[PDB]
């Protein structure tokens, strides 16, 4: 059978793959070894399984749900519309907005995974212990989830 | 309780 | 309590789709089990609340076709295919929504209710009555006297 987390890598990809050429912002945020139950309380609680359904209707613009971060943990949506600290370095110029500086933001203070799809360019972006892997190919941010969750 | 968020 | 959720989030959630005449189409197994169309449908196993719901039902979104299935106060899953009625003859306001849950209150003990995509009118299907083009009040009422026991 497919693992939980492979088939929550292919949900990833899929939507990314319908979100990005739409300029569909997104922003989600999976939770490893530090807890992010912090930021999980000020969110929407779905407590849902992931499919790339859910995450494309999640994101679709002018929802109820669809601002700020999907957390994900033990494989669940656990929450959606959550808040992400935003970064306060100033080298983070623009092109790259509050999405950004919020993925930006968490990955300063946890080890999360969190990706994200702009809003303006739909550039795939990636955060992961302060690196900042941005403007990546459908192929380099499926590659890069994988090697995360190994 | 309501709903709010400007989506309205 | 779980019903009392679920109703408040029912009745939120058609407020917003009512007047913005969004299609939707709700089941909720109770005696009877539904899993046989839970099955046509995606998994969700999702929290009740009125902003998932309104989030499925958006307009030209994956999620927004077919019912959503409630099962144990939760949404079990979206995009599930009813039995539709043998009558059809739904001609302006009613559409295929209504003929499915027809169809299903006609083999199960579901609670279904629909928001029509042509004219945002709320309907009921339940045991042998079809009650349709409700008010905002008087869906809450249904819901209130079906779902919850006596008081
Ligand atoms: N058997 C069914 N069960 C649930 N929903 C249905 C069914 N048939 C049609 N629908 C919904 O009704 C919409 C319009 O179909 P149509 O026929 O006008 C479809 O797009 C579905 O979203
Ligand atoms: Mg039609």
């Amino acid at each position: 059978p497919i693992s939980a987390e492979e088939q929550m890598i292919r949900a990833f990809v899929k939507s990314v793959e319908y979100m990005s050429p739409r300029k569909i912002g997104a922003l989600v945020a999976i939770q490893r070894v530090r807890t992010l139950q912090e930021y999980i309380s000020t969110g929407i609680p779905l407590d849902a399984k992931i499919s790339a359904e859910l995450l494309i209707n999640i994101f679709i613009p002018n929802t109820p749900l669809h601002d700020g971060a999907v957390i994900i943990k033990e494989e669940r949506i656990a929450v959606t519309s959550a808040y992400l600290p935003l970064t306060k370095n100033t080298g983070i110029s623009k092109e790259f907005g509050t999405r950004h500086r919020a993925a930006i933001g968490l990955s300063e203070v946890s080890d999360a995974l969190t990706f994200v799809v702009s809003e303006e360019t739909g550039g795939i972006s990636i955060t992961y212990n302060g690196r900042f892997k941005h403007n990546l190919t459908l192929d380099e941010f499926e590659t890069e989830l994988r090697e995360i969750l190994l | 309780e309501r709903l709010l968020g400007g989506w309205k």
